[PDB]
């Protein structure tokens, strides 16, 4: 097995720049080629550059020379990705890759890194607020909470501690023009069990600390 | 750039039917050596591309013989004999003929089942939203299929337009719906104004747009 670690998770202002690490578990890093291609949510796959440590040789994607710098440390096994002037359209899911060997090899290989994801924006890190989504008018009813307003990815929701999960949809966050996300989770459950049971969203969001139980009662 | 091309964007496929990836090439792929560098991978939700294909034809290990590859020059095909329903997510093809490498832009292969009307349901703003100083208004379509599905908001029977947003989740693994939320956002000030607020549905299951509303205050 051969395996590539990506470093954490970015988050950067428009014009800043980043470097973000890719490191190889294997024997002869050197005569290894490795790839940079980045994906944009719900978008297609580009393709940034090839390196091959042992070597001068990286071959660019002409539309972004001059912002990527491949490069590698042949000592550490370690590929990298420098960007500079980072723009918001620069949001991505980054991934190396080892893909090929050189050509007439018969090596097919697939090796991807776990993804660095890069938030490029001019927000500043903010934790939600959850508001209540309330069921209304023995069949079934359907209730959530709405969390709004935090930045940057991810957030994560339960419902009772992680008890419920059957007819539980979270949604995929959006954008907003404020530059924050906003999201809902919601529940379908049984109408006659609306004043039995309890239920609890809770939502964490880590890169501000923000951890937060809301109760959904009727009315 | 060698510019690939997919078709079709999105294949709803029934599990036990054969289903037909097409991927064309402005330029051929034939590489001054003799080789046709071009291979398919498979993207699942959250998750990187894997390689099914290579070279056209092979078949990379661990991936099962109903998957198949064909074609040549500048177009190529993949076929699987028999669908499944691990085989759903997105599909690339992908050249490493030329300088720089490229790829389609995919194909969605989501499972194909009978038709399903959403549950509508609506949800006016929380007291808690309002002392914020915002209105947000949740309008949810639930285990509905296909995804082919149109949400209007009414406030007073007025349409608006570019103040709501739409997410839609993943086909779900089990009983392969889709469900979706659109959200209204106003001022305060803009939503204390208005009175009736109305979330109206079009979609393949309804006979006719279904409408769920609130008079403010309830
Ligand atoms: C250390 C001395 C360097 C040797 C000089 C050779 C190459 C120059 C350096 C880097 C160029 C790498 C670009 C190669 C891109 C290869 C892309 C690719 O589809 O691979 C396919 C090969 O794995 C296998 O091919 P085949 O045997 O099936 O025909």
């Amino acid at each position: 097995e051969v395996q590539l670690v990506q470093s954490g998770a970015e988050v950067k202002k428009p014009g800043e720049s980043l470097k973000i690490s890719c490191q190889a578990f294997g024997y002869g890093f050197i005569n290894y080629l490795i790839e940079w291609i980045r994906q944009m949510p719900g978008q297609g796959l580009e393709w940034i550059g090839l390196i091959n440590p042992g070597s001068d040789y990286t071959n660019y994607n002409e539309n972004f020379k001059g912002q990527a710098t491949l490069s590698a440390d042949k000592s550490s096994s370690t590929a990298y990705l420098q960007w500079s002037s980072l723009k918001a359209s620069d949001t991505a899911m980054y991934f190396c890759a080892r893909r090929f060997g050189y050509y007439g090899s018969g090596n097919y290989f697939d090796y991807w890194g776990q993804g660095t994801m890069v938030t490029v924006s001019s927000a500043s890190t903010k934790g939600p607020s959850v508001f209540p989504l309330a069921p209304s008018s023995g069949g079934t009813a359907a209730l959530g909470c709405l969390v709004k307003d935090y930045f940057p990815e991810p957030v994560t929701v339960s419902w009772n501690s992680g008890a419920l999960t059957s007819g539980v949809h979270t949604f995929p966050a959006v954008l907003q023009s404020s530059g924050l996300y906003s999201l809902s989770s919601v529940v379908t459950v049984p109408s006659s069990s609306l004043g039995t049971q309890t239920y609890i969203c809770n939502v964490n969001h880590k890169p501000s600390n923000t951890k937060v139980d809301k109760r959904v009662e009727p009315k | 750039d060698v510019v690939m091309t997919q078709t079709p964007l999105s294949l709803p496929v029934t599990p036990g039917e054969p289903a037909s990836i097409s991927c064309t090439s402005g330029q051929s792929l034939v590489h001054i050596n003799g080789n046709t560098y071009l291979h398919w991978y498979l993207q699942k939700p959250g998750q990187s591309p894997k390689l099914l294909i290579y070279k056209v034809s092979n078949l990379f290990s661990g991936v099962p013989d109903r998957f198949s590859g064909s074609g040549s020059g500048t177009d190529f095909t993949l076929k699987i004999s028999r669908v499944e329903a691990e085989d759903v997510g997105v599909y690339f093809c992908s050249q490493s003929t030329h300088f720089p490498f490229t790829f389609g832009q995919g194909t969605k292969l989501e499972i194909k089942r009978t038709v399903a009307a959403p549950s509508v349901f609506i949800f006016p703003p929380s007291d808690e939203q309002l002392k914020s100083g915002t209105a947000s208004v949740v309008c949810l379509l639930n285990n509905f299929y296909p995804r082919e599905a149109k949400v209007q908001w009414k406030v007073d029977n007025a349409l608006q337009s570019g103040n709501s947003q739409e997410s839609v989740t993943e086909q779900d693994s089990k009983d392969s719906t889709y469900s979706l939320s659109s959200t209204l956002t106003l001022s305060k000030a803009d939503y204390e104004k208005h009175k009736v607020y109305a979330c109206e549905v079009t979609h393949q299951g309804l006979s006719s747009p279904v409408t769920k509303s609130f008079n403010r205050g309830e």
